[PDB]
């Protein structure tokens, strides 16, 4: 199967530089032009760059021309985007795509956050509860920066009945929460814990929901 | 630069409906018009290129038509997996440009929110903060109002609200509301109430706790 996987999206200060990568597999990479497309937090898409199949010709819109450079390695089958003189409005999810008909295939995206705000790990608090057949528990993930965090329950063993809410930024810190609903006969007789990972701070914490 | 406009930014349709999403280019783009689907989780795929060509692997329920400035994506019969935002994109003249998207909502029968309230954790209190959380889960339609009341008075400062996208399996929405106070503020009051208004109940749906219990 055709696959593209972006990497390198992290927090960068205004004026800074960052190099994104895109690993291609499942097709003859050197036969296709390749592109980067970005999406703002407001969900607008913007084409960023294209490079010809052989790597010789590039194209950029004026929004990034002179600051971004697309390149490729047709032996390792990798696409790159070197960014410089970054501005907060460059904050976006960056996607790599193959040119064929349209942007024919896309990766999962890598998030670039251009901000002066400081990296901060989350504080993770349990939400514990008056009974019924089902009981709802949760985990409050407060005061972190930047996105993303990932939340699981019982190390991923508990996936049914889970709602993880989109993070909301206020005063340069994000907060999110996650709820999980289980049979009342399962809790507290059986443990429920939330697992919270924040790559930027290299943290992975577990929080047991104690009655 | 060519500007692509999807005049409808969101639509609501029922399972089985034939759905039409429209796109207008600011000038004739000679059939160089592509359509993408972005799922709530961010996954993007090409659906249709060159106006009408179905991309490999895509369900044949999707089709595309048009010419000149006016183009349409059609879904032959709407299915559960179609919750997504659909974007048009012109490939006629650089820079390549996208429409602003049309989000598709599945119109399901009403569903009442299940409301849960949570006092601050002892851990957070010991650290001097006090967040009270209220989940409103699995409701439809999306329209809902939430009030926090402290000793019976409404409180608006310090509230953080977040909504899930429409659920891929049951077509409901959920909401989280967090009221963050200082420990000192929290300790001045007894009754904490999260009160929702939704079309499924003629009265407010209330969950509450008292600090003195």
């Amino acid at each position: 199967e055709v696959m593209l996987v972006e990497s390198g999206g992290v927090l960068v200060k205004p004026g800074g530089s960052l190099k994104l990568s895109c690993a291609a597999s499942g097709f003859t990479f050197s036969r296709y032009a390749m592109s980067w497309v970005r999406q703002t937090p407001e969900k607008r898409l913007e084409w960023v760059a294209t490079i010809s199949s052989g790597g010789s010709y590039s194209y950029y819109p004026d929004s990034v021309k002179g600051r971004f450079t697309i390149s490729r390695d047709n032996v390792k089958n990798t696409l790159y985007l070197q960014m410089s003189s970054l501005r907060s409005e460059d904050t976006a999810m960056y996607y790599c795509a193959r040119d064929s008909g349209g942007f024919a295939y896309w990766g999962q995206g890598t998030l670039v956050t251009v901000s002066a705000a400081k990296t901060t790990p989350p504080s993770v608090y349990p939400l514990a509860p008056t009974t019924g057949s089902s009981v709802t528990l949760g985990c409050l993930v407060k005061g972190y920066f930047p996105e993303p965090v990932t939340v699981t329950w019982n190390s991923g063993s508990l996936s049914s009945g889970v709602h993880t809410f989109p993070a909301v930024l206020q005063s340069d810190l994000y907060t999110l929460s996650s709820s999980v609903t289980v049979p009342s006969s399962t809790w507290p007789s059986q443990s429920v814990t939330c697992n919270v990972a924040h790559p930027a701070s290299s943290t992975k914490v577990d929080k047991k929901i104690e009655p | 630069d060519i500007q692509m406009t999807q005049t409808t930014s969101s639509l609501s349709a029922s399972l089985g409906d034939r759905v039409t999403i429209s796109c207008r280019a600011s000038q004739d783009i000679s059939n160089y018009l592509n359509w993408y689907q972005q799922k709530p989780d961010g996954t993007v795929k090409l659906l249709i290129y060159y106006t009408s060509r179905l991309h490999s692997g895509v369900t044949s329920r999707f089709s595309g038509s048009g010419s000149g400035t006016d183009y349409s994506l059609t879904i032959s019969n709407l299915e559960q997996e179609d919750i997504a935002t659909y974007f048009c994109q012109q490939g006629n003249t650089l820079p390549w440009t996208f429409g602003g998207g049309t989000k598709v909502e599945i119109k399901r029968a009403d569903a009442a929110p299940t409301v849960s309230i949570f006092p601050p954790s002892s851990e957070q209190l010991t650290s001097g903060g006090a967040s009270v959380v209220c989940f409103l889960n699995n409701f439809y339609p999306k329209d809902i109002n939430v009030k926090w009341k402290i000793d019976g008075s409404e409180r608006q400062n310090g509230v953080l609200n977040s909504w899930t996208d429409q659920d891929s399996k049951d077509s409901t929405y959920s909401m989280s509301s967090t009221l963050t106070l200082t420990k000192d503020e929290y300790e001045r009051h007894n009754s904490y109430t999260c009160e929702a208004t939704h079309k499924t109940s003629t009265s407010p749906i209330v969950k509450s706790f008292n600090r003195n219990e």
